[PDB]
C-alpha cells in the first residue's frame, strides 16, 4: 500500500523537475522520441490552421485524429498535468491486473498438483507465495522509472495515451468483462491500426474464464466468438462515424491510415523502414511495402496454434512484435513490453545469453545520440552511422524476446517430463 | 481501291497513317524507362 | 499416461503451425510477386 | 542526403534481419524438444 504511493510521489516529483528544466526543449525534439504521429508541436500546429480558417488535413505537416483534437482544444493550458495523469493511469491498472492474475496463476498450478499430472521431482520449479508477493509493485516501477517512459512524458508525445488504453483492455479483460474490453480495443485500433492483433488473446483468455472448452464442434464457443466480435466491430463502426460530425468530413480517413499504410514521410527513426525506403528501386517499391506490413500481421496464427492454453504471454509477444516491426517506432512503444519482465523472471535460470543482450541495448541507447548529433551539425558523419545502430537495436530486441520464448518452452517440457 | 471508288479511299488512307504513326512515335516506348530482366536475381535473392 | 498425451499433442501442434506456413508462403508470395512486378501488356 | 553509392546494400541487410527474426520464430514454434 504505502511501496505504492510511495513509488507514485517518486515518479511524478521526478517529471515535476524535469518539467521546469533548461532540457525540456532539447527534449522534445528528438527523432528517437517524437514521430509524424506525435509530436505536440503538430497538435499545435492544427490548433492553429483551424483558427485560420483551414483544415487541418489540407497540409502535411498534422496526423492526428479529431478526438485528440477535442480532448487538447479544452485542455490546452493544463498539458503538462494530463501526462502525468496518464502514466500513474497506466502504471495503476497495471498493478491490479498482475494482482488478478497471479491469484488465477497459483490457483490453477494449485489444482493440478492433486490431479498429480506433474512428474516426481519437480520441485524449485513450483511457484510459492512468499515470491509472488512484489510482482505487482515491481511492474508498476518498471514502468514508471524506465527512463524511455519518463523522456516520453517530458515531450508530451501522444503515445502516452495508447498505452493507457492498452493498460486499460488488459485490466478490463482480465477482470472479466467483455463490453468494456471491446470499447477499449476499439479505442487503440482508432488511434493506431496494429493493436486490432490483439483481438485473438483476450478472446481465449474470456473463453478461458468462462470454463468454455475450445473446440471446433461446440456451440457456446461460437455463440461467444461471434457475440465479442459483433461488439468490437459496431464500436469501431460508431467511433468512426461520430469523428465524421466533428469537422463534417472524411479527410482525417487518408490523413491517418493511409499514412500509416504508405509510409510517405522518410523522417530517421530507430525503425527498418526509412532508409530502406530512401534507397529503393521504383520497379518493387510497391512489393516491398506489402511484404513489411504483412510481417506485423504475420505470427498472429501459428502462435495461437501454439500458446492457446498461455494467453497472457501470447499478449507479451505480440506486443513486443508491434513495438519492433511498426511503419513510424518510438521508444514509448517499447517501454510497454519492458514493463512485463518482471512477471517471467523465473524463467531466469533457462535463460542463456541475457548479459550480452543488455549490454548492446544499452550501448545503443546512448549512441543514438552522438551519432545523430555528429551527422547534423558537426558534418563529420554521414547517415551510414545511424543505420547500423538502428540494424543493431532491432537485431538486439529480436534476439531477447526469442530467448525468453525458449525459456518458456524449456520450463513447460522439464514440468510436464522431469527435471 | 480495287472498287474504284478514290474518295472514300483517300480518307481511308489518311486514317490509317495517321493512326500508324501515332502508335509507332509513343513516349511510353522507349526502352530506356523501365528496370532490366537481367538484374531481377539481384533483389529477390536476400529474401527467398 | 500423461506424457504419452502430451508429447503427441505438441507434435500434432507443430505439423499444424508448419502447414500453415507453407500455405501461406505459396499462396501469397507467389501471386503478390507475380501480380506487383509484371510488365503489362495488352494484345495486338 | 543519404548515401548515393549503395542502394543494394541496404536491401541486402534489411533483409538479412527480417530473416533473422523468421528464422527464429519459425525454429521455435514448429520442433519439439527430444
Ligand atoms: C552486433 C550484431 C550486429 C547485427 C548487424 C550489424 C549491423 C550494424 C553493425 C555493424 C555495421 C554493419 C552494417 C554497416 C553498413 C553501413 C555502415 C558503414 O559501414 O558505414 C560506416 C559506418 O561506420 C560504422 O559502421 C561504425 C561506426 C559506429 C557504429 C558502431 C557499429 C555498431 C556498434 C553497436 C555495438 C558496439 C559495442 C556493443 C557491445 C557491448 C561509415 O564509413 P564510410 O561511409 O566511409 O564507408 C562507406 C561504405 O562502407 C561500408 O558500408 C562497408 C560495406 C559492408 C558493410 C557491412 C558489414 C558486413 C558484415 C558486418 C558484420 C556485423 C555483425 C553481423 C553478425 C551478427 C561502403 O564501403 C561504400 O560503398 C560507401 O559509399 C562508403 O561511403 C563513402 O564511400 C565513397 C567513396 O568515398 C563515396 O561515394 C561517392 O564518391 C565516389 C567518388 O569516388 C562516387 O563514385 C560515388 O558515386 C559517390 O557519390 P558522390 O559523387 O561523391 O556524391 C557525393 C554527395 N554527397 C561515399 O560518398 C562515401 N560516403
Ligand atoms: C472481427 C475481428 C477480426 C480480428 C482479426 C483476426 C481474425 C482471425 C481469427 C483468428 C484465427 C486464429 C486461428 C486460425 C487457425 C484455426 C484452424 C485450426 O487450428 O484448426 C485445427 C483443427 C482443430 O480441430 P479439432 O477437431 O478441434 O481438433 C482437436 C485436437 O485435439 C487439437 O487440439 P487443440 O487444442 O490443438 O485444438 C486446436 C484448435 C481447436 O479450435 C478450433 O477448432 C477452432 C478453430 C477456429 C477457426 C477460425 C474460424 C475460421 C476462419 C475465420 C473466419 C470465421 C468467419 C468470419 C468471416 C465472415 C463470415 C460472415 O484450437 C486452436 O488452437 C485454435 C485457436 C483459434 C482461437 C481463436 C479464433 C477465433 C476466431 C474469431 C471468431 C469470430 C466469430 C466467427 C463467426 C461466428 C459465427 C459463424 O484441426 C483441423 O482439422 C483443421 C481444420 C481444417
Ligand atoms: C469455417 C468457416 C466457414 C468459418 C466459419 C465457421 C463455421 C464453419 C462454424 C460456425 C458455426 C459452426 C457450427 C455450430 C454448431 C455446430 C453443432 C455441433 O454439434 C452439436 O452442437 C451437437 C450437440 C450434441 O448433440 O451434443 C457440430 C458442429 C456445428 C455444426 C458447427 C460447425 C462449424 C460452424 C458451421
Ligand atoms: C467500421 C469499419 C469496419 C468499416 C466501416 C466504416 C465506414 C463507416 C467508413 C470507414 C472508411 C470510410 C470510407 C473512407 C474513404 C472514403 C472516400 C471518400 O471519397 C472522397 O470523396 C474523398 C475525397 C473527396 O472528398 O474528394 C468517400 C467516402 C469513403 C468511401 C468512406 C465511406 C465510409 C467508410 C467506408
Ligand atoms: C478492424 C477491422 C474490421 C477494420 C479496421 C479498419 C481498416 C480495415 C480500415 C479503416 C480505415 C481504412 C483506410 C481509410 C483510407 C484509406 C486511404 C485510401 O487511399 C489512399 O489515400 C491510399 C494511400 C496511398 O496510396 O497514398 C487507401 C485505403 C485506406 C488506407 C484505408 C485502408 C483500410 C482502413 C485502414
Ligand atoms: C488484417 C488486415 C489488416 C489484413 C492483413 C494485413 C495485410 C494482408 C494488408 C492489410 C493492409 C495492407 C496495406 C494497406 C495499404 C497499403 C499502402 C499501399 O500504398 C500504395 O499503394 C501507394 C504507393 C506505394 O507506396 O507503393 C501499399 C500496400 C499497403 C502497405 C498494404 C500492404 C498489405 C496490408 C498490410
Ligand atoms: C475514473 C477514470 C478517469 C480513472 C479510473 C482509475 C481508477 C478509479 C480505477 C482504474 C483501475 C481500477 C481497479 C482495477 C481492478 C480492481 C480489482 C477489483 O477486484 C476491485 C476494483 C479494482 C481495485 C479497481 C478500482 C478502481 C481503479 C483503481
Ligand atoms: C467516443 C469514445 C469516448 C467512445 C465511447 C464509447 C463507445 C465505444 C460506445 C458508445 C456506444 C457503444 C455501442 C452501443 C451499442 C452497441 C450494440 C451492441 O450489440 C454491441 C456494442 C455496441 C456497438 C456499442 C459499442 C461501443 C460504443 C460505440
Ligand atoms: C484479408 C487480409 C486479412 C489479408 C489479405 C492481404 C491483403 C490485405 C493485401 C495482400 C496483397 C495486397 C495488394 C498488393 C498490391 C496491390 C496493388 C495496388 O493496387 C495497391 C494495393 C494492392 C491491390 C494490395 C491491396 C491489399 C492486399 C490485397
Ligand atoms: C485465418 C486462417 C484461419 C485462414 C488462412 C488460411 C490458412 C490458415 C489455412 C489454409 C489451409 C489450412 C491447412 C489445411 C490442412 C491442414 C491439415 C490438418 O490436419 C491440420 C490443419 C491444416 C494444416 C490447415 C491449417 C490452416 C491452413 C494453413
Ligand atoms: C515476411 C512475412 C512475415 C510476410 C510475407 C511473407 C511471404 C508471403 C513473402 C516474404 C518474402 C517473399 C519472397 C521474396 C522474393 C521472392 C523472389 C521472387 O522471384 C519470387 C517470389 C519470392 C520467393 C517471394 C515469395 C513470397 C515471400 C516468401
Amino acid at each position: 500500500a504505502a511501496p505504492l504511493v510511495l513509488v507514485l510521489v517518486v515518479a511524478v516529483t521526478v517529471r515535476a523537475a524535469l518539467f521546469r528544466s533548461s532540457l525540456a526543449e532539447f527534449i522534445s525534439e528528438r527523432v528517437e522520441v517524437v514521430s509524424p504521429l506525435s509530436s505536440w508541436k503538430r497538435v499545435v500546429e492544427g490548433l492553429s490552421l483551424l483558427d485560420l480558417g483551414v483544415s487541418p488535413y489540407s497540409g502535411a505537416v498534422f496526423h492526428e485524429t479529431p478526438l485528440i483534437i477535442y480532448l487538447f482544444h479544452f485542455l490546452i493550458d493544463y498539458a503538462e498535468l494530463v501526462f502525468m495523469i496518464t502514466d500513474a493511469l497506466t502504471a495503476i491498472a497495471l498493478y491490479f491486473a498482475i494482482q488478478d492474475f497471479n491469484k488465477v496463476v497459483f490457483k490453477k498450478q494449485k489444482l493440478l498438483l492433486e490431479l498429480d499430472q506433474y512428474a516426481p521431482d519437480v520441485a524449485e520449479l513450483i511457484r510459492t507465495p512468499m515470491e509472488m508477493r512484489y510482482i505487482p509493485l515491481k511492474v508498476a516501477l518498471f514502468y514508471l522509472l524506465n527512463p524511455y517512459t519518463i523522456l516520453s512524458c517530458v515531450a508530451k508525445s501522444t503515445c502516452a495515451i495508447n498505452n493507457t488504453l492498452i493498460a486499460f483492455f488488459i485490466l478490463t479483460t482480465i477482470k472479466g468483462s467483455a463490453f468494456l474490453s471491446a470499447i477499449f480495443l476499439a479505442l487503440a485500433t482508432y488511434q493506431s491500426l496494429y493493436p486490432l492483433t490483439l483481438f485473438v488473446p483476450g478472446l481465449l483468455y474470456l473463453l478461458q474464464r468462462q470454463y468454455i472448452p475450445v473446440k471446433m464442434k461446440s456451440k457456446a464457443f461460437w455463440i461467444f466468438s461471434w457475440e465479442y466480435a459483433m461488439m468490437y466491430v459496431g464500436s469501431l463502426v460508431v467511433i468512426i462515424c461520430l469523428s465524421f460530425f466533428l469537422l463534417s468530413s472524411w479527410d482525417f480517413i487518408p490523413a491517418v491510415y493511409g499514412f500509416i499504410l504508405s509510409v510517405p514521410d522518410l523522417t530517421p527513426n530507430i525503425g527498418l523502414f526509412w532508409y530502406f525506403f530512401a534507397e529503393m528501386f521504383e520497379h518493387f517499391s510497391l512489393f516491398f511495402v506489402c511484404v513489411f506490413q504483412i510481417n506485423v500481421f504475420f505470427y498472429t496464427i501459428p502462435l495461437a496454434i501454439k500458446l492457446k492454453e498461455h494467453p497472457i504471454f501470447f499478449m507479451f509477444i505480440q506486443i513486443a512484435v508491434i513495438a519492433i516491426f511498426k511503419s513510424y517506432p518510438t521508444v514509448g512503444d517499447v517501454a510497454l513490453y519492458m514493463a512485463f519482465f518482471p512477471v517471467w523472471n523465473h524463467l531466469y535460470r533457462f535463460l542463456r545469453n541475457i548479459f550480452v543482450l543488455t549490454c548492446i541495448i544499452i550501448v545503443c541507447s546512448l549512441l543514438f545520440p552522438v551519432l545523430w548529433h555528429l551527422w547534423i551539425y558537426a558534418g563529420s558523419a554521414n547517415s551510414n552511422f545511424f543505420y547500423a545502430i538502428t540494424l543493431t537495436f532491432n537485431v538486439g530486441q529480436i534476439l531477447l524476446i526469442s530467448d525468453y520464448f525458449y525459456a518458456f518452452l524449456r520450463r513447460e517440457y522439464y514440468l510436464t517430463h522431469g527435471l | 481501291l480495287a472498287s474504284g471508288h478514290l474518295a472514300s479511299a483517300f480518307v481511308a488512307s489518311q486514317e490509317a497513317v495517321t493512326s500508324s504513326e501515332l502508335a509507332f512515335f509513343d513516349p511510353s516506348l522507349l526502352h530506356l524507362l523501365y528496370f532490366p530482366d537481367d538484374q531481377k536475381f539481384a533483389i529477390y535473392i536476400p529474401l527467398f | 499416461a500423461a506424457g504419452a498425451a502430451a508429447t503427441h499433442l505438441e507434435v500434432a501442434r507443430g505439423k499444424r503451425a508448419a502447414l500453415f506456413f507453407a500455405a501461406v508462403a505459396i499462396v501469397l508470395g507467389l501471386p503478390l510477386w507475380w501480380k506487383t512486378t509484371e510488365t503489362y501488356r495488352a494484345s495486338l | 542526403t543519404p548515401d548515393f553509392s549503395m542502394p543494394y546494400n541496404v536491401i541486402c541487410l534489411t533483409c538479412t534481419v527480417v530473416a533473422v527474426c523468421y528464422g527464429s520464430f519459425y525454429n521455435l514454434l514448429t520442433r519439439t524438444f527430444h
